[PDB]
């Protein structure tokens, strides 16, 4: 058994990170307490949720996790949540002022002052490790801290633990339920200064997200309680495989391996299916074709992009529930024939599959019906690159007039970091456009 | 980012710095002495953001009173509220400043600033952790202008790392006490361009149109116009006075409002405009909270291109009706937001309304049109200085005529550069 | 009232359609760089698709379908009704696509052996002239010869897919004639550019319409424009996109798509109907801009922001 | 259409279904980054002080 290190950065990632380990606690059957009943080693052993858990003498199942904001209001009401016993004070790290928003007062003038004291927090957990494979890191794009502290420590972490892998699971700005009209700044800064340390990450743009809640929740003004209760079961979906008995996916590395064959264009597309309202009286169980066939549609992506104007790199498909290869052979064969599905020349045309048994747990009065099988597929697709268009129209939009940019360089950024940036950001665009046409 | 400390100077700034607090007080369950008699803990959820905890649980405003006369401090400590001010924030002198920008920047106030800065400083050390401060003072006068724009001077070489906003009345010809008030303004704005965050532009020539052509008051008074300010405060400050995620500190709101460093004087607006028992709809707050008949600056919005803004609306209603309305307004009215500032329209709403009224919406915006309001002062500042009328004033003080140069250039040089972006595209 | 941007200042369509919009006052034009636009008749090159249906609040359309290029380019259009299985194809010309590919299997079909070369034409009877991106395409050495002149024509048809993927076809077509005579060995290009550099002598600016077009077929071989040759080209029109449909449509899209086509064919002396090209961004006739622009308004604008002339070629 | 690597097991099973075959920096210099920022904040902030300082000066001579 090999450990991983989930990281969770500023609020989204702080949120984020309460509501997978709560769906993680109920899927493995821990409770509030730490306490799991079913876990008969008392004190430790190597099973596979012990990837996410380590065990106490007392028999507390502690998350392998590490809770960081430079202000304290989030990570406070962590402290007294439900799953307060949970975790301990050592994995809690919070300042007194946050970053503004600001990237460069996130990453140099904040970020500078307690960068030490995480890593330090981060090498407690490491040395309980018999096998660390990596680390898991939740945090978003628009913000201060998840933007610029992020940056500083995935540098860091290619530092101490360069043989590590590391994975992202990064919040994409939507304007719905954006913050700060400096997001598009702090996206492309964020996402220059973490490329070359990050192996494969996981974008999930809050516009499809709050549509998916609109549309097939019946949820009139989505909440972050109702988009993060989704975004865990979609992050579930993913770490699944590494919390559980099977043979796809059972370390970072194969992610690297299934997913990235470039490293650069390691920004996989996931899609999931059903999304069912548990306020309908009764809903018609879907078939592992409609569920499969769904993984094609846009509505039901983690960003909204057309994947039938790019090429594949790779695709994986993962199943819960009351799944069987035989149906999803025949599922496959059925989505050939009618959707487009292009693969770039330099790869084979293929899927591949893992299925759990165990259906997907939802938290009980959320707004998921319980479903007897879901699938999450997980798409190196060209397509994604449309996310990257847009974000870069809008950061040269205002970066030609300067706008804001003198809160950054107040903080002892200099311009010439933005031009720069966004220069590695023209050539990400450039690497999909070769790959893609 | 929690405690705000606040400083009112002058005539103008003690008179709306007190309704201010007389406003907020009711709306956070505050009683004239200090102690809390509220039925929701939304109102003590922030209250830290303006208020200390004294010993009985009694909450005392974190602010300051200051002024060269004792003549509206002695009405302040008279009033409703008067007693829940700490007796000893009360700093003022007894010469006066006479209307006189450099009286009240360096002779009568300098005589007085250090004093005024040791209570700042009595503030400051037992926050734990200061945002920065909030100032209430005019533009038109002696002490409010000059000894304020000295206090914002020298408390930022003390707190360079904190952010500065002020609420700045204008001064107008409407709601005149003096002709040299375009000479004590010309010079505060200078100032205000330097050395804040964040200002609000209050002009007392809106005030006066709201009252006269829409709340249909004939003589209309200062306490008429204050009603209208003390509601603009309540609204611009909610973001920072209860629980929400858009614009609840000081440095937040700076980094989403100010593109350039010098263009940030923001453009107030209040809807209802009241002085009735039909509440309004959330289509009817949008649509005048961006009236021009709703604007505290005598601005034209439809003569610029807003930079930035910020909505605010009070009051339990449908948020998505609200997410439609608003983007309704930018998606009708396209022209009047520059383009090259992606989504610079925010929206925060609040369950709490404030007093008499169910809705209520409030407008902050960083239009290039206020450039208006800094020509119109520029043209009654030149009609008086190409003749150097009434500068005996300022140079019996020790103030040259260079000095008066400079300010007029200085904020000339502003209105070109609002001129630069209205263009820009 | 509904906003909409321009951004190809070279569209003689949809100068019309814009012209048209802002004259029933509830349409207003934006900069042609402004994001909050209902409607974009966007560039031909290079249109951002991928910034579209981002605009919370709204309903927006774009006077283009993504992915369309595969059917109005001359190597895509040859590989695509190879390749696809739903076309296979006894209305369009054998053709190959070749590169300064499929020349060995060229000349294996060269072994009437007329050919012609596009993408600046040439048209040779020896292949080693011809080789002398392309196609090759087999010259339709018997095409159908208009009377009095014995002359050659192509037929332009006006195609309106819509945001539900209805096919309209638009009622009048144009005969771009030749003038000129047919010679077995400026007569076998049907240009209105090439005609018009005896040009105008049988029919105006060498347009024949459909009206004159169906009474010389009934009267000259006693038969009518639908039957000989209508039949056919609905056939082809709807052939072709219901090929592409599901690679284009945009039913479940964040924005919705339509666009207007220009499909030429050609017909032989067996009133045969051939497919030579699709158009992406194609013109219009002049006494037929008011009717047509018009039209595009009401079924494929009108439709999505609310405020006959074409033939539904039904799926 | 290939079917390969089937693994199984009481939690699940996985395979592979193919259709068609194919045709940083060290400690030092971020510490060197992070100082270079602070010290251009210190010289910004020095530059404000000086300024400052002119205008108390100035208040004097008045
Ligand atoms: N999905 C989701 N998005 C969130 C959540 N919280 C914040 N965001 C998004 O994240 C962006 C703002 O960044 P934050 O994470 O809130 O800021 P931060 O990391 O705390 O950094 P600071 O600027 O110092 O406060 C906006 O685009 C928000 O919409 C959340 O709980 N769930
Ligand atoms: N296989 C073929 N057989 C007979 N004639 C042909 C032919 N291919 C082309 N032609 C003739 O050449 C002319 C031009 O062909 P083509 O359409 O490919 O060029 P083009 O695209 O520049 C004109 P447009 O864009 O208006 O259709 C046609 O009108 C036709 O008369
Ligand atoms: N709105 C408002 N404006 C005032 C009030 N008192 C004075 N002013 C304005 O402020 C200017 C005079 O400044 P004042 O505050 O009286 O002088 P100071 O005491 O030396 O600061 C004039 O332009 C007045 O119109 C008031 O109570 N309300
Ligand atoms: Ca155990
Ligand atoms: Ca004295
Ligand atoms: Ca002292
Ligand atoms: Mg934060
Ligand atoms: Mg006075
Ligand atoms: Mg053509």
């Amino acid at each position: 058994m090999r450990e991983c290190i989930s990281i969770h950065v500023g609020q989204a990632g702080v949120q984020i990170g309460n509501a997978c380990w709560e769906l993680y606690c109920l899927e493995h059957g821990i409770q509030p307490d730490g306490q799991m009943p079913s876990d008969k080693t008392i004190g430790g052993g190597d099973d596979s949720f012990n990837t996410f858990f380590s065990e106490t003498g007392a028999g507390k199942h502690v998350p392998r996790a590490v809770f960081v904001d430079l202000e304290p209001t989030v990570i406070d009401e962590v402290r007294t949540g439900t799953y307060r016993q949970l975790f301990h004070p050592e994995q809690l790290i919070t300042g007194k002022e946050d970053a503004a928003n600001n990237y460069a007062r996130g990453h140099y003038t904040i970020g500078k002052e307690i960068i030490d004291l995480v890593l330090d927090r981060i090498r407690k957990l490491a040395d309980q490790c018999t096998g660390l494979q990596g680390f898991l890191v939740f945090h978003s794009f628009g913000g201060g801290t998840g933007s610029g502290f992020t940056s500083l420590l995935m540098e860091r972490l290619s530092v101490d633990y360069g043989k590590k892998s590391k994975l992202e699971f990064s919040i994409y700005p939507a304007p719905q339920v954006s913050t700060a009209v400096v997001e598009p700044y702090n996206s492309i800064l964020t996402t220059h200064t973490t490329l070359e340390h990050s192996d494969c990450a996981f974008m999930v743009d809050n516009e499809a997200i709050y549509d998916i809640c609109r549309r097939n929740l019946d949820i009139e003004r989505p909440t972050y309680t109702n988009l993060n209760r989704l975004i865990s079961q979609i992050v579930s979906s993913i770490t699944a495989s590494l919390r559980f008995d099977g043979a796809l996916n059972v370390d970072l590395t194969e992610f690297q391996t299934n997913l990235v064959p470039y490293p650069r264009i390691h920004f996989p597309l996931a899609t999931y299916a059903p999304v069912i309202s548990a306020e309908k009286a009764y809903h018609e169980q879907l078939s592992v074709a409609e569920i499969t066939n769904a993984c094609f549609e846009p509505a039901n992506q983690m960003v909204k992009c057309d994947p039938r104007h790019g090429k594949y790199m790779a695709c994986c498909l993962l199943y819960r529930g009351d799944v069987v290869p035989k149906d999803v052979n025949a599922a496959i064969a059925t989505i050939k024939t009618k959707r487009s599905i292009q693969f770039v020349d330099w790869c084979p045309t293929g899927f591949k599959v893992g299925i759990n048994y165990q259906p997907p747990t939802v938290v009980p009065g959320g707004d998921l019906a319980k479903v007897q099988r879901a699938v999450c597929m997980l798409s190196n697709t060209t397509a994604i690159a449309e996310a990257w268009a847009r974000l870069d129209h809008k950061f040269d939009l205002m970066y030609a007039k300067r706008a804001f940019v003198h809160w950054y360089v107040g903080e002892g950024m200099e311009e010439g970091e933005f031009s720069e940036a966004r220069e590695d950001m023209a050539a990400l665009e450039k690497d999909y456009e070769e790959v893609g046409v | 980012m929690r405690e705000i400390v606040h400083i009112q100077a002058g005539q103008c700034g003690n008179q709306i710095g007190a309704k201010f607090w007389e406003v907020i007080s009711d709306e956070h369950g505050i009683d004239p002495t200090g102690s809390y008699h509220g039925d929701s803990d939304l109102q003590l959820e922030r209250i830290n953001v303006y208020y200390n905890e004294a010993t009985g649980n009694k909450y005392v405003p974190r602010a300051i009173l200051v002024d060269l006369e004792p003549g509206t401090m002695d009405s302040v400590r008279s009033g409703p509220f008067g007693q829940i001010f700490r007796p000893d924030n009360f700093v003022f002198g007894q010469s006066g400043a006479g209307n006189n920008w450099a009286k009240g920047h360096y002779t009568e106030g300098a005589e007085l600033v250090d004093s005024v800065l040791d209570v700042v400083r009595k503030e400051s050390e037992s926050c734990d952790c200061l945002q920065g401060f909030q100032l209430t003072h005019s533009l038109g006068g002696g002490t409010g202008s000059g000894m304020g724009t000295l206090l914002i001077s020298k408390i930022r070489e003390e707190y360079p790392d904190r952010i500065m906003n002020t609420f700045s009345v204008m001064p107008s010809p409407k709601v005149s006490d003096t002709v040299v008030e375009p000479y004590n303004a010309t010079l505060s704005v200078h100032q205000l361009v330097e050395n804040t965050d964040e200002t609000y532009c209050i002009d007392n020539e809106a005030l006066y149109d709201i009252c006269f052509r829409t709340l249909k008051l004939t003589t209309p008074t200062y306490g008429d116009l204050n009603h209208l300010v003390s509601a603009t405060m309540s609204g611009v400050t909610t973001c920072l006075r209860f629980p929400g995620q858009l614009n609840a500190d000081l440095r937040k709101l700076a980094v989403n409002m100010v593109p350039f460093p010098r263009l940030h004087f923001f453009m107030p607006g209040f809807a209802p405009l009241t002085s009735q028992y039909r509440a309004l709809t959330v289509p009817e707050l949008t649509q005048q909270m961006f009236d021009s008949k709703n604007m505290m600056a005598a601005c034209d919005p439809r003569h610029g291109r807003y930079l930035t803004v910020a909505a605010i609306f009070r009051g339990r209603m449908s948020m998505k009706e609200v997410d439609e309305q608003m983007l309704n307004v930018q998606n009708k009215n396209s022209s009047y937001f520059v383009e090259w500032i992606p989504n610079n329209v925010k929206t925060a709403v609040c369950d709490i309304p404030p007093r008499g009224l169910k809705m209520s919406a409030t407008f902050i915006g960083n239009s290039t049109a206020i450039q208006e309001l800094f020509k119109r002062i520029s043209e009654q500042f030149t009609a008086m200085f190409r003749r150097k009328a009434f500068l005996h004033w300022y140079t019996g003080e020790g103030m040259d005529e260079m000095e008066f140069t400079e300010a007029e250039s200085n904020m000339n040089d502003l209105v070109s550069e609002y001129q630069q972006y209205q263009d820009a595209t | 009232m509904y906003t909409f941007v321009v951004r190809d200042e070279n569209s003689s369509v949809y100068a019309e359609v814009s012209r048209l919009l802002l004259a029933t006052g509830q349409w207003k034009r934006l900069r042609k760089d402004n994001p909050r636009f209902n409607l974009m008749l966007g560039e031909r090159n290079r249109l951002p698709f991928g910034r579209l249906g981002h605009e919370p609040g709204l309903v927006q359309l774009v006077n283009y379908y993504r992915g369309a290029d595969k059917l109005c380019r001359k190597a895509s259009l040859v590989k695509l009704i190879k390749t696809s299985p739903e076309l296979s194809c006894t209305w369009f010309p054998e053709s190959y696509v070749i590169y300064p590919d499929e020349r060995e299997v060229f000349l294996a079909a060269y072994n009437g052996n007329v050919w012609i070369a596009k993408s600046g034409i040439l048209i040779s009877s020896e292949a080693s002239e011809l080789l002398d991106v392309h196609v090759i395409q087999k010259y339709l050495e018997k095409p159908l010869l208009l009377e009095p002149g014995h002359r050659k024509f192509d037929i332009r048809s006006w195609v309106l897919v819509d945001h539900l993927y209805n096919i309209y076809l638009y009622r009048e077509g144009v005969l771009r004639t030749s003038s000129e005579p047919y010679n077995s060995a400026t007569c076998h290009l049907t240009n209105h550019c090439i005609q018009k550099e005896n040009y105008g002598r049988y029919e105006e600016g060498n347009e024949m319409f459909f009206e004159e077009f169906n009474q010389y077929l009934m009267d000259a071989l006693n038969t009518t424009l639908e039957n000989s040759i209508l039949l056919q080209i609905k056939h082809i029109i709807r052939s072709c996109l219901m090929c592409i449909e599901p690679a284009i449509s945009t039913k479940h899209l964040h924005y919705q798509s339509f666009q207007l086509f220009g499909f030429d064919f050609m017909v032989d002396e067996e009133l045969k109907v051939w497919l030579i090209e699709v158009n992406g961004a194609p013109a219009c006739a002049q006494k037929l801009y008011a009717e047509l622009c018009q039209g595009i308004v009401d079924v494929a604008i009108s439709s999505v922001f609310p405020l006959s002339i074409f033939i539904k070629l039904h799926h | 259409m290939e079917v390969i690597e089937l693994n199984k097991c009481t939690s699940g099973q996985s395979f592979e279904v193919i259709l068609k075959p194919p045709s940083d920096p060290s400690l030092e210099e971020i510490q060197k980054k992070l100082e270079a920022a602070e010290e251009r904040r210190k010289y910004q902030e020095a530059e404000l002080l000086k300024h400052l300082a002119e205008k108390r000066e100035h208040e004097r001579e008045v």
